[PDB]
């Protein structure tokens, strides 16, 4: 569902183009959360507008198991989270 | 907020659409006059334009510029889709052009100035309109230009931009020739628009779409004699076959013909 397109020891390029939405249910913005897999860190987050299909997460630790999660937050719905694990 | 039909007072119909009507409306909380566009879902899915509706709402809802028609929000029930839009009382630039046949240089340069300011705002967000034409332009209370209809718009980093879209007389050549396109297609259609404002007809008009695609691809157009040298210079700079040669909107606003004729 979620896909990592490009890779860099300090940056990742994710894309949620495969995530299909309900008809007449339009997305307002996205909540993208990333952090060390299995850890107890607070997990960093940020938002992009709803018309985005890709996003660039920068400033990460090389050689670290990360968990990328995207929350599609529509104007009248909250879609199920989609995740992916990628090692920088 | 969770908008609904119960939140607006509905008045007379303002105009007609392809899949519904636009009504004059008022938000009961603030008594603020707005425009309510109704779109019947049955007429939408029959035309297969639902994806363009999703594009217009998800993009235009984030654009806040004095020369862009605001989309305050939307909602929908079982049969219709509602768009809460900014009220433009003076109508479309298309009807004003039908009345006056053609615009003078002062009114045209002021329109191009306002349109370039809104496009510079859109391009600053990597948003391309891809459908600039007089039928998509509304006029504000003081006569200011407002760009509407963002169904063909696109977020450049979120698309490959290899599919042809827009209006026949305003299509850029890179689209007809099947090449990847970017923000420069708005610069081409801006030059096509500047020609129609001063002349009254688009430059690549033809009796069939075969010839129009051919005339655009080869940039085959001429100016009437009443077009001043400053206007020909801008249109020629905008109607370049190579998208990289087309100027930046910052330079269009700084062009001597705009500087000497635009009111804004
Ligand atoms: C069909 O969608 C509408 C749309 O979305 N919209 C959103 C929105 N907001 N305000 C609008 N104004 C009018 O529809 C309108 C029509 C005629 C009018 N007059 C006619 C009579 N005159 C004596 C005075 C002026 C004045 C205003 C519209 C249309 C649209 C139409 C054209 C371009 C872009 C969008």
């Amino acid at each position: 569902k979620l896909e990592v397109v490009a890779a860099t020891p300090t940056s990742l390029l994710i894309s949620w183009d495969a995530q299909t939405y309900q008809m007449y249910d339009y997305v307002s913005y996205y909540r993208i959360t990333y952090g060390e897999t299995g850890g107890n860190s607070p997990v960093q987050e940020f938002t992009v507008p709803g018309y985005y299909s890709t996003a660039t997460i920068s400033g990460l630790k090389p050689g670290v198991d990360y968990t990328i999660t995207v929350y599609a937050e529509g104007y009248y719905s909250s879609y199920s989270p989609i995740s992916i694990n990628y090692r920088t | 907020r969770q908008w609904a039909l119960e939140d607006f007072e509905i008045g007379r119909p303002l105009g007609k659409g392809k899949f519904g009507n636009v009504y004059l409306a008022r938000e009961k909380q603030s008594k603020f006059i707005l425009a309510l566009k109704v779109l019947f879902k049955a007429q939408l899915e029959k035309a297969g334009v639902e994806h363009q509706l999703r594009r217009e709402v998800e993009i235009q809802s984030h654009l806040r510029h004095p020369n862009i028609l605001r989309l305050y929000g939307y909602f929908h029930d079982a049969t219709r889709v509602y768009l809460i839009l900014e009220y433009a009382p003076l109508g479309t630039v298309y009807r004003e052009l039908q009345k006056l046949s053609k615009f003078d240089e002062q009114r045209t340069a002021t329109y191009i100035t306002e349109l370039a300011n809104a496009l510079s705002y859109c391009h600053s967000k990597r948003v391309i309109h891809r459908d600039i034409k007089p039928e998509n332009l509304l006029l504000g209370s003081a006569g200011e230009l407002k760009i509407a209809d963002f169904g063909w718009s696109v977020h450049a980093p979120s698309s490959r931009r290899t599919t042809l879209c827009g209006t026949l007389d305003y299509l850029p050549p890179e689209m007809i020739e099947g090449r990847m396109h970017d923000e420069k297609v708005d610069l081409w259609s801006l030059g096509v628009l500047c020609y129609e404002f001063l002349v009254g007809k688009p430059p690549f008009e033809a009796n069939t779409y075969q010839e129009t695609y051919k005339r655009i691809s080869r940039v085959e157009f001429t100016f009437p004699d009443f077009v001043t040298e400053g206007a020909r210079d801008l249109i020629s700079r905008l109607l370049k076959h190579n998208p990289s040669q087309r100027p930046m909107l910052r330079e269009v606003l700084e062009h001597p013909w705009i500087t000497a004729n635009s009111s804004k």
